[PDB]
């Protein structure tokens, strides 16, 4: 019944694959809603012009 | 209705609002405030933080 987000931050230099290092995540926000989430997507920010 | 002023005790219009408590298995989330003490120092106390 609890849905939580952690989150973090990083300066990279490396183009093609994620870099290879450590680097905890910090607690972001928890929400108090009860839901069966089983699916999920993404939004883009396209350029209507 | 035919709510009035001369209207005597009975027929005059009253607000009514009823209160009632839901406890579906979801967090709870509503209620009245916790109450508070001062901060002591170098005492053996019990205490509830
Ligand atoms: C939390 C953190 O350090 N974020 C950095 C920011 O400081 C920096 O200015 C930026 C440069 O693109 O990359 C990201
Ligand atoms: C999640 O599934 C349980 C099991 O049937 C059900 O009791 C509950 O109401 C469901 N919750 C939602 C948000 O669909």
């Amino acid at each position: 019944g609890y849905f939580k987000i952690y989150s973090k931050h990083t300066p990279i230099n490396l183009v093609r694959d994620l870099p290879q290092g450590f680097s905890a995540l910090e607690p972001l926000v928890d929400l108090p809603i009860g839901i069966n989430i089983t699916r999920f997507q993404t939004l883009l920010a396209l350029h209507r012009s | 209705y035919g709510f009035q002023p001369t209207y005597g005790v009975g027929y005059q219009p009253y607000r009514v609002v009823v209160l009632s408590f839901e406890l579906l298995h979801a967090p709870a989330t509503v209620c009245g405030p916790k109450k508070s003490t001062n901060l002591v120092k170098n005492k053996c106390v019990n205490f509830n933080f």
